[PDB]
RNA sequence: UUAAAGGAAUUGACGGAAGGGCACCACCAGGAGUGGAGCCUGCGGCUUAAUUUGACUCAACACGGGAAACCUCACCCGGCCCGGACACGGACAGGAUUGACAGAUUGAUAGCUCUUUCUCGAUUCCGUGGGUGGUGGUGCAUGGCCGUUCUUAGUUGGUGGAGCGAUUUGUCUGGUUAAUUCCGAUAACGAACGAGACUCUGGCAUGCUAACUAGUUACGCGACCCCCGAGCGGUAACUUCUUAGAGGGACAAGUGGCGUUCAGCCACCCGAGAUUGAGCAAUAACAGGUCUGUGAUGCCCUUAGAUGUCCGGGGCUGCACGCGCGCUACACUGACUGGCUCAGCGUGUGCCUACCCUACGCCGGCAGGCGCGGGUAACCCGUUGAACCCCAUUCGUGAUGGGGAUCGGGGAUUGCAAUUAUUCCCCAUGAACGAGGAAUUCCCAGUAAGUGCGGGUCAUAAGCUUGCGUUGAUUAAGUCCCUGCCCU
RNA sequence: UUUUUUUUUUUUUUUU
């Protein structure tokens, strides 16, 4: 049910490096749809995103089967849960155009 | 645990829909897997006609 | 079951009448004497008419007709039309 | 139509496990003020036991990661 | 190591259309969204989205718009810059048939009731270009049993060929 | 060394062999015809509903795939210049040496 | 006792009411049939624990693309797991959270549970709010989509007349047309949608485009046989047969005649072709089907012993029956053994998520087993050596050798396993059935029927579907008599 | 020449 230690902390670590991740639909029981990103299936990202939908962080928008997400500075504000992490270093995502 | 027995390795398991998961009706292969209920909805996006 | 069927169409042939199924010599004169003597002859009409059966009946005017003596006018898949000259 | 469900009476809640224990668990004795004497044996290090200790059993003995169970007749 | 005949990639950028503009209104259903332009560079992959509010397609410095590219690079397996957002004003504000529709839908939702609505972009479709415009809402609209209500103006054709452009 | 052409809508076709030809046959080159391949169709029938209710009809649907080759025996920074052409986006252009 | 009876006048509808007109979902002249039997696959009636359930005149009953062994399952009998997100209070265990060997247990190697006691970390767990899941209900609340009324020519709006108003004229007497298609008349005039026009396409050609993945001539070169420069198949020039794009032509364009001045009809000319088959469709409605297609969803029902869920067996396949579409049939036009010869659309592996066809060769009775080439494809499978049919042999009018269900013993392939369903093959059992009753369906020309192949679910898997052909008729080309529809 | 007949509660309407 829960994730090792190592596995919450690095996918904390890739959402905040890439900002979107990518799922499926499907729900463990027939088959096992991981990610080419992270090595574990379904219910662990699944679970992963419950506590993220809840508190109100990373925004979800889906298409047919394949979530995707979407990040908003009302969840950088409330980001502060891994802006705690490493000091103050925000990615090449929403710091600055050229 | 036991959340997966039975190997749906090919069969009815197998087929699915790549717009609403699901495999009631029939399944194809043809770079496209649609149920043909919601295959007709969405031709007239990815261009198929019916002279 | 029942078979109570509903139709009604009868009035059969002939009874599932007999057939020689080899010659006598009763029929072997009543052979060489006429099966030529007509003018038109078939395996077909020559089974009818003497009550011969038409795989002997093709066997026996084959053989008249291996003589040379039937006159036949040609030969296809299903009929074979016999004539007698002179 | 009309499909009410309820229970028959076979089985009850026949519970998970109410995890029983005392209040800490104690494991390690002094003696001479200061002689380290291990009572529950160390385990064969598959990578799981070099720190982990043994479930006692009558003669089955525990692994707590990967289960190598040390055994005799 | 990678070929498929035209019987497969044709339609499977085929469905790419369909998998890319449709997700794409359901993130940017805010602005009068209208569809996607996908071209063929063949070291990179072209895409310009037409909408309304371009400052709703923009962001804040340039944040809202590559972020969405990136959302492409996961699951499409395009990736490193290949993918591209630029935008487009539609400058005939009133001529897609789509954002009007979608602008109308948000009408509804905060009162503004379907009568004053209606009416009013079919006044917006009219003095902007078009020549026919047929508005179908049929729903629960006064009451449980579901009354059919239509508005229509201009010049409308229902048969030939010709209805598909 | 040879170019495979094959797209969907023949109106683009034709001027993209235009668009090669203008720009081709003004350099030093011996440049092959547009060969017909045969245009395919991978045709789909559809019950046309979701349900078993009335009459039996069927929803017919057809691609046209069209395909022409042509054919450029030549040193290739030709071919790497007539690389620079825009397009149009319904046409997959590959190349052959 | 009753809240309505009445009056004119208008729009429908109906009319066994009168005039015009049309339809093979109607008929006459026809065909093929089905309805009779056998079998298959659906529906209602039986039984079960379940025989999951939607559709009930056209406008359901080979429909759910529904050809299910397990899945697919919403049905029944049993067994694991949480998706209790979220937050409050609280054992917060002075950190002690689940998981498991093995015994035992049961369909199980369920750590299900019990015994015994190691891992594991603050995501715990307790209780309340909640949400969340539901092939739950409800298509009689819905979106979309579907067909249907409705394959027919019909439909309205604006302005101006008429009427108190509903409404009306335009939308008509006529002639005409597949047609509210057109010409004239006319309190109407200007317009629109539908019909056309359009498009795929059937069709035709050019000596336009032009082809080592398509030809073709001769030049080679070889090989055969009488050999006589000739006769059939194998290794430089054009796109005539394959291919597909621009551009051409069918318009009643000439004559005859019938025709308001007409609209037009009818014969013939030269022409491939004087209109091929479609496709998309009018405003307006049914409480027609689908909540079981959906990340389209409203409201009620369900959520820790689950109307969530996988897993393991069984059901959907049961049969005194009744109905539906089909299939092979009922024989000599034929049945059998062989010899001959020629198709057209289309199909094929490392895909946005579970995944092929097959060249040649050997082995094996047959289905099949093995190795190698080729095909992400006008290359190769493939000058798809398709069948019907045709050329000879037997049978000979016989419930037979016509007919192939049931039943016996085996031999092979796929599969997680084919039992109470597979598929294929072999021998063997050789079943009703004598051209089908009162009634009804489909069809005017490459059309009907006879005959084969490819595609869709597919691992095995076509009787159904949807396309492709091939031998290619009969009688019509008319009516309102039957059923029905259109205008007054 | 016929061509006889099929029960019931079930039908809300402003404006920009
Ligand atoms: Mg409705
Ligand atoms: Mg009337
Ligand atoms: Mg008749
Ligand atoms: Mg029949
Ligand atoms: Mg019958
Ligand atoms: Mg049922
Ligand atoms: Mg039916
Ligand atoms: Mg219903
Ligand atoms: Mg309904
Ligand atoms: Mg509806
Ligand atoms: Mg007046
Ligand atoms: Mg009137
Ligand atoms: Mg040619
Ligand atoms: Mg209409
Ligand atoms: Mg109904
Ligand atoms: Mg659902
Ligand atoms: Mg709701
Ligand atoms: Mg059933
Ligand atoms: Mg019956
Ligand atoms: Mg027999
Ligand atoms: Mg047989
Ligand atoms: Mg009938
Ligand atoms: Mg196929
Ligand atoms: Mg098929
Ligand atoms: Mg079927
Ligand atoms: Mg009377
Ligand atoms: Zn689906």
């Amino acid at each position: 049910m829960l994730m090792p230690k190592k596995n919450r902390i690095a996918i904390y670590e890739l959402l905040f490096k890439e900002g979107v991740m990518v799922a499926k639909k499907d729900v463990h029981m027939p088959k096992h749809p991981e990610l080419a990103d992270k090595n574990v299936p379904n219910l662990h990202v699944m679970k992963a995103m419950q506590s993220l939908k809840s508190r109100g962080y990373v925004k979800e928008q889906f298409a047919w089967r394949h979530f995707y997400w979407y990040l908003t500075n009302e969840g950088i504000q409330y980001l502060r849960d891994y802006l705690h992490l490493p000091p103050e270093i925000v990615p090449a995502t929403l710091r600055r155009s050229r | 645990q036991l959340y997966w027995s039975h190997p749906r390795k090919f069969g009815q398991g197998s087929r699915s829909c790549r717009v609403c998961s699901n495999r009631h009706g029939l399944i194809r292969k043809y770079g496209l897997n649609m149920c043909r209920q919601c295959f007709r909805q969405y031709a007239k996006d990815i261009g198929f006609i019916k002279l | 079951g029942k078979a109570k069927k509903k139709k009604w169409s009868k009035g059969k042939v002939r009874d599932k009448l007999n057939n020689l199924v080899l010659f006598d010599k009763a029929t072997y004169d009543k052979l060489c004497k006429e099966v030529p003597n007509y003018k038109l002859i078939t395996p077909a009409v020559v089974s009818e008419r003497l009550k011969i059966r038409g795989s002997l009946a093709r066997a026996a005017l084959q053989e008249l007709l291996s003589k040379g003596l039937i006159k036949l006018v040609s030969k296809h898949r299903a009929q074979v039309i016999y004539t007698r000259n002179t | 139509k009309r499909k009410k469900k309820s229970y028959t009476t076979p089985k009850k809640n026949k519970h998970k496990r109410k995890k029983v224990k005392l209040a800490v668990l104690k494991y390690y004795k002094v003696d001479e003020n200061g002689k380290i004497s291990r009572l529950r044996r160390e385990c064969p290090s598959d990578e799981c036991g070099a720190g982990v200790f043994m479930a006692s059993h009558f003669d089955r003995h525990y692994c707590g990661k990967c289960c190598l169970t040390y055994c005799f007749n | 190591a990678v070929q498929i005949s035209k019987k497969r990639k044709f339609v499977a950028d085929g469905i790419f259309k369909a998998e890319l503009n449709e997700f794409l209104t359901r993130e940017l259903a805010e602005d009068g969204y209208s569809g996607v332009e996908v071209r063929v560079t063949p070291t990179r992959t072209e895409i310009i989205i037409l909408a309304t509010r371009t400052q709703n397609v923009l962001g804040e410095k340039g944040r809202r718009i590559r972020e969405l590219t990136a959302v492409v690079q996961k699951r499409f397996g395009f990736p490193e810059g290949s993918v591209e957002l630029y935008a487009e004003k539609v400058a005939t504000r009133g001529l897609c048939a789509i954002a009007q529709a979608e602008s109308l839908r948000y009408k509804l939702l905060g009162g503004l009731a379907v009568r004053r609505a209606c009416y009013g972009v079919l006044r917006f479709i009219m003095e902007s270009g078009a020549k026919g415009c047929e508005v179908v809402v049929s729903g629960k609209l006064r009451g449980q049993r579901a009354k059919s209500m239509k508005f229509v103006d201009g010049l409308m054709i229902h048969s030939g060929d010709p209805v598909n452009y | 060394i040879r170019i495979t052409l094959t797209s969907r809508n023949v109106k683009s076709l034709e001027k993209v062999c235009a668009d090669l030809i203008r720009g081709a046959k003004e350099k030093n080159l011996k440049v092959k015809g547009p060969v017909r391949m045969p245009t395919k169709t991978l045709r789909i029938t559809t019950r046309k509903t979701p349900c078993g209710e009335g009459s039996k009809t069927w929803d017919r649907f057809q691609m046209r795939i069209h395909k022409r080759l042509i054919d450029l025996h030549s040193p290739s920074e030709i071919v790497k210049q007539i690389t620079s052409i825009s397009i149009e986006p319904g046409v997959e252009v590959e190349v052959t040496i």
